[PDB]
C-alpha cells in the first residue's frame, strides 16, 4: 500500500479512538454525578404513585 | 304544622349556600418539590456503536 494511504488511515483510526475514549470518560463522570445528585433519568428508584389516594369526603372530618 | 320526613329523605345530600370563603390550603401543605426534567428530542443512533472495550459496533 501507499505510505499516504497508511498515514490517513492511521489518522482516521486515531480520531475514532480518541472520540470513543472521551465519550467513555464523559459516561463515567455523568454516572457519578447522576448517582450522587439523583436528578437525571438514571438511578430513579420508584416511589408510591399518587393516583392511589382516595380524595372523597370520608366519614370523619379531621383527616 | 311539621311533617315528618319520609323514608330515605334524611339521608339525601343537599347543597348549602354560605358566605365563608373557600379555604385554599386546608392541609397546610408546603411547597411541592420540583419534578425531574422530561426526556425530549429525537433518538439519534449511538455514537460509534457500543463503545464497550474493543467492539466497533
Amino acid at each position: 500500500d501507499a505510505p499516504e494511504k497508511n498515514y490517513e488511515r492511521t489518522m482516521a483510526i486515531l480520531q475514532i479512538e480518541s472520540e470513543k475514549a472521551e465519550l467513555r470518560l464523559k459516561e463515567l463522570e455523568v454516572r457519578r454525578l447522576m448517582r450522587a445528585k439523583g436528578d437525571g433519568p438514571w438511578f430513579q428508584y420508584p416511589t408510591i404513585d399518587k393516583a392511589l389516594i382516595d380524595h372523597s369526603p370520608k366519614a370523619t372530618p379531621d383527616n | 304544622g311539621w311533617v315528618r320526613p319520609d323514608l330515605g329523605e334524611l339521608s339525601k345530600v343537599t347543597k348549602v349556600k354560605t358566605d365563608r370563603p373557600l379555604p385554599e390550603n386546608p392541609y397546610h401543605s408546603r411547597a411541592r418539590p420540583e419534578p425531574n426534567p422530561e426526556v425530549e428530542g429525537d433518538l439519534k443512533p449511538a455514537r460509534h456503536g457500543s463503545r464497550l472495550f474493543f467492539w466497533t459496533m
